[PDB]
DNA sequence: CAGTCCCTGTTCGGGCGCCG
DNA sequence: GGTCGGCGCCCGAACAGGGACTG
């Protein structure tokens, strides 16, 4: 067997196991046929080699279909030998996107074909790589092969690829530095500033330098005329799009097809402004079956309908220019929904996208917006290594009223406001003193492990009282349900005391929104009121009418 | 021609695997240059995926530097490696340092890439330069030599360290000198004139040995946070409300506070701004409390076995304020920020100076870096700290969410 | 007193999308 | 088909840690 001119990366098994001992799967006639046809292929080129009785190691093989191809592709089941093998650290930080990619005069796109078989496995692994052949007649004994390049289906393969390609093309970067070549697996996006003339040369002194490698680089997937189709896009000299996204479009929707639904919505919400999958992904709660039918929501076919509208119309992304700024503006969009777009020049996006994740039980606008900044920043860190200016929907006074009295360290980047309503406030402010002439109500409220009855009510000032039972609540709701009894039985301008952390954590918040209904009932009769002091002080100190009220709310 | 010391992990403990998190260009071009200068110097060489380590890398500018300084988060490093820089070289943090007038800091990260590292241990320094948006995959290298901001590192260098200082320790036996990370703290009762004199002789003392910088510290004027009580002449029903849920906080630190007569005050249903006066055994509860306030509390002592905690509150204004501790209400120190960079404007910068302000004290009075609960939200931290971190070293941190109780630790 | 439970937040396991 | 790695989303179940009440 010939020497590989690439490099071979050492791979261990883990301390203490051997190699794996798993029997052949009963293969179909027609996968037979093309696995020995190619096996015999493969073993002329020097990619496998036969082995005798002294390998004692052998797991299963198939192959599936290439897509748009007679050609078959050969897989190996190593999820044994994965188990065994040594940890890798994976090279692949993440995926390119094209929003950050540069304007270049000349740009060309290539494959190198079989991209694995041409880098050489290690000498002292192959063994672990033994594997049987079934022939047409199941008496026959069949060949053994054991892998001399990378297989395809080892957890090794990927990474040990990727950082050896990286060190062939590193002598030409360091040679042609102002060439930008976007490396991913085996596709090469090659760039370059210099004349149509020159980058030709450039190119095949690439294929040339690949070539003494063992790289081939068919003209099959040569590219030399936009559009080029790279990381599933579109790449015109202008502008880019992904490539055409097919919604399917069943009379009856079962669980997997949502899913199928949601993952090409998510995936065109980074172009297409405007996609919301609230009340689809709503159809994916509490279910079980993957094959469960279940029939759309009014809310979702209705989304689904403007989803499906604007894929009609065709949208598209510019590219990214380093010597202007980098701006963000954001939406409130829906209840829990927002979106945004990245830009640089008006209405010419380089992409959009959404953000939509509850965090926590009980929220506000301005702590969603804040969730978004953040989201829009590192991935904007991530394309084009900056943070951009945001234009954002809340007025500045409204933003330097909450950080300033939040208790948390919270902040937002550089950013400038923009009037596109549905705008971000406050929906309630709680008084810093308490309020002259405003009725003060002591509440409290108290419940029964075992019966889950309890009593809430308050005692003010001026004499006003209630007491009111609860059936099936807890100690925790019923001090809640001591101050909205409060906040209803009081006027426009109200103190209110109570011994309740939880209750008092919840409200010092600003909520505009929560799970619980409870507390919704409490937000609305906060947004009625004009001033509005709560005050905690310790029980069973016998605090004020706080022991009054403790004894009344006591069973 | 150096000979290597052997370094193990702890026993039962794999080497470090975590993740890089994205970088700024700024950061990404001064780690290219720094990283090829770097190789080319054999301080740093690239590996390959079979090392399935992995650590954190970013960079950092300290005060007043216009040059970048390569940073490595080893704090998971330094965890799984805690036997060998304690156990076996460990270094004495001497107790006079925090009484000094003036204390210097001084960068001396540069003097460990003279020492090789340990061939079997290069494998655990592994660590991964991104690219912008991920153009290349990741350029991944490993140590060898003595890597910045490990703790293995200035225990190896002790020996190598007390051999250089030897003859500066002899001319000034009054100066103590304490190494902790990559920093050296050099701290005299000199005149601040005469001080940095004496840090230049000591500068120039190891540039003949094959090795900058300067931050001036005074721990003689670092003064605590006491729990104070307000000194009102007419006290309303919400006065003495607050009043009593301070003193009901403050009882767990300070077990002979009462709030027996405080609370009797408060037995009608009045109302908030109504004004109460303060009856005769009230009054003397109130003084009684304020004396309290002033005495140390009882069986508070360090103890170098356990770990230092640090509580950092939020108060507006652009006030902070902390207290260290290892058992709960056992505060070893409390104190105060205010006024620091990013005052009302910026929150995550006020709160990363106050970490390494607290870390450095921390270092200079124990000897070691607090783990911090920090008053922010998680996502809000790890996207903004990094770019205000101005220190050689990294705390370890969790995130706390404690709405205001009482306002216990500022008026 | 240590034991629960009421509440809330985090982490991870698993499905889909997309890329090679 | 039921191979591998990476990244993103959405969900629920399991984990986990603090506060108020009870033998």
């Amino acid at each position: 067997v010939p020497i590989s001119p690439i490099e071979t990366v050492p791979v261990k098994l883990k301390p203490g196991m051997d190699g794996p001992k798993v029997k052949q799967w009963p293969l179909t006639e027609e996968k037979i046929k093309a696995l020995v046809e190619i096996c015999t292929e493969m073993e002329k080129e020097g990619k496998i080699s036969k082995i005798g009785p002294e390998n004692p190691y052998n797991t299963p093989v198939f192959a599936i279909k290439k897509k748009d191809s007679t050609k078959w592709r050969k897989l190996v089941d190593f999820r044994e030998l994965n188990k065994r093998t040594q940890d890798f650290w994976e090279v692949q930080l993440g995926i390119p996107h094209p929003a950050g990619l540069k304007k270049k005069k000349s740009v060309t796109v290539l494959d190198v074909g079989d991209a694995y078989f041409s880098v050489p496995l290690d000498e002292d692994f192959r063994k672990y790589t033994a594997f049987t052949i079934p022939s047409i007649n199941n008496e026959t004994p069949g060949i053994r092969y054991q892998y001399n390049v990378l297989p395809q289906g080892w957890k090794g393969s990927p990474a040990i690829f990727q950082s050896s390609m990286t060190k062939i093309l590193e002598p030409f970067k360091k040679q042609n530095p102002d060439i930008v070549i976007y490396q991913y697996m085996d596709d090469l996006y090659v760039g370059s500033d210099l004349e149509i003339g020159q980058h030709r040369t450039k190119i095949e002194e690439l294929r040339q330098h690949l070539l003494r490698w063992g790289l081939t680089t068919p003209d099959k997937k040569h590219q030399k005329e936009p559009p080029f189709l790279w990381m599933g896009y579109e790449l015109h000299p202008d502008k880019w799009t992904v490539q055409p996204i097919v919604l399917p479009e069943k009379d009856s929707w079962t669980v997997n097809d949502i899913c199928k639904l949601v993952g090409k919505l998510n995936w065109a919400s980074q172009i297409y402004p405007g996609i919301k999958v609230r009340q689809l992904s709503k159809l994916l709660r509490g279910t079980k079956a993957l094959t469960e039918v279940i029939p759309l929501t009014e809310e979702a076919e209705l989304e689904l309908a403007e989803n499906r509208e604007i894929l009609k119309e065709p949208v598209h992304g510019v590219y990214y220019d380093p010597s202007k700024d980098l701006i963000a503006e954001i939406q409130k969009q829906g209840q829990g929904q927002w979106t945004y777009q990245i830009y640089q020049e008006p209405f010419k996006n380089l992409k959009t996208g959404k953000y939509a994740r509850m965090r926590g039980a009980h929220t506000n606008d301005v702590k969603q917006l804040t969730e978004a900044v953040q989201k829009i920043t590192t991935e904007s860190i991530v394309i084009w290594g900056k943070t951009p200016k945001f234009k954002l929907p809340i007025q500045k006074e409204t933003w330097e009223t909450w950080w300033t009295e939040y208790w948390q360290a919270t902040w937002i980047p550089e950013w400038e406001f923009v009037n596109t309503p549905p705008l971000v406030k406050l929906w309630y402010q709680l008084e810093k003193e308490p309020i002259v002439g405003a009725e003060t109500f002591y509440v409290d409220g108290a419940a029964n492990r075992e019966t889950k009855l309890g009593k809430a009510g308050y005692v003010t000032n001026k004499g006003r009282q209630k007491v009111v039972p609860l059936t099936n609540t807890t100690n925790q709701k019923t001090e809640l349900q001591a101050i909205y009894l409060a906040l209803q039985d009081s006027g426009l301008e109200v103190n209110i005391v109570t011994n309740s952390q939880y209750a008092l954590g919840i409200i010092q918040a600003q909520p505009d929104k929560s799970e619980s209904e409870l507390v919704n009932q409490i937000i609305e009769q906060l947004i009625k009121k004009e001033k509005v002091y709560l005050a905690w002080v310790p029980a069973h100190k016998g605090i004020g009418g706080n022991e009054q009220v403790d004894k009344l709310v006591s069973a | 021609p150096i000979e290597t010391v052997p370094v193990k992990l702890k026993p039962g403990m794999d080497g470090p695997k975590v993740k890089q998190w994205p970088l700024t260009e700024e950061k990404i071009k001064a780690l290219v240059e720094i990283c090829t200068e770097m190789e080319k110097e054999g301080k740093i060489s690239k590996i390959g995926p079979e090392n399935p380590y992995n650590t954190p890398v970013f960079a950092i500018k300290k005060k007043d530097s216009t040059k970048w300084r390569k940073l490595v988060d080893f704090r998971e490093l330094n965890k799984r490696t805690q036997d060998f820089w304690e156990v076996q070289l460990g270094i004495p943090h001497p107790a006079g340092l925090k009484k000094k007038k003036s204390v210097t800091v001084l960068d001396v990260g540069d003097a460990y890439f003279s020492v090789p590292l340990d061939e079997d241990f290069r494998k655990y320094t592994a660590f991964t330069i991104p690219s912008i948006n991920n153009e290349t995959p990741g350029i991944r290298y490993q140590y060898n030599v003595l890597p910045q901001g490990w703790k293995g590192s200035p225990a190896i260098f002790q020996s190598s360290m007390t051999k250089i200082l030897e003859p500066f320790k002899k001319q000034n036996p009054d100066i103590v000198i304490y190494q902790y990370m990559d920093d050296l703290y050099v701290g005299s009762d000199l005149e601040i004139g005469q001080h940095r004199t004496k840090i230049e002789e000591l500068r120039q003392h190891l540039l003949r040995w094959g090795l900058w910088m300067g931050y001036e510290l005074h721990p003689d004027k670092w003064t605590v946070q006491p729990i104070v009580l307000p000194e009102k002449d007419s006290w309303t029903v919400n006065d003495i409300q607050k009043l009593v849920g301070k003193l009901n906080w403050a009882s767990q630190i300070y077990p002979g506070i009462k709030v027996r007569q405080l609370s009797k005050l408060l037995r009608g249903t009045k109302a908030l701004t109504e004004v109460i006066p303060l009856t005769e055994e009230a009054e003397l509860e109130l003084a009684e409390n304020r004396e309290i306030l002033k005495e140390p509390v009882h069986g508070v002592y360090y103890d170098p076995s356990k770990d230092l905690i640090a509580e950092i509150q939020k108060q507006g204004q652009g006030q902070w304020t902390y207290q260290i501790y290892q058992e709960p209400f056992k505060n070893l120190k409390t104190g105060k920020y205010a006024r620091m960079r990013g005052a009302h404007t910026n929150d995550v910068k006020q709160l990363t100076e106050a970490v390494q302000k607290i870390t450095t004290e921390s270092i200079v009075i124990w000897g070691k870096t607090p783990k911090f609960k920090l008053p922010i939200q998680k996502e809000t931290w790890e996207t903004w700290w990094t770019e205000y971190w101005q220190a050689t070293w990294i705390p370890e941190w969790e995130f706390v969410n404690t709405p205001p109780l009482v306002k216990l630790w500022y008026q």
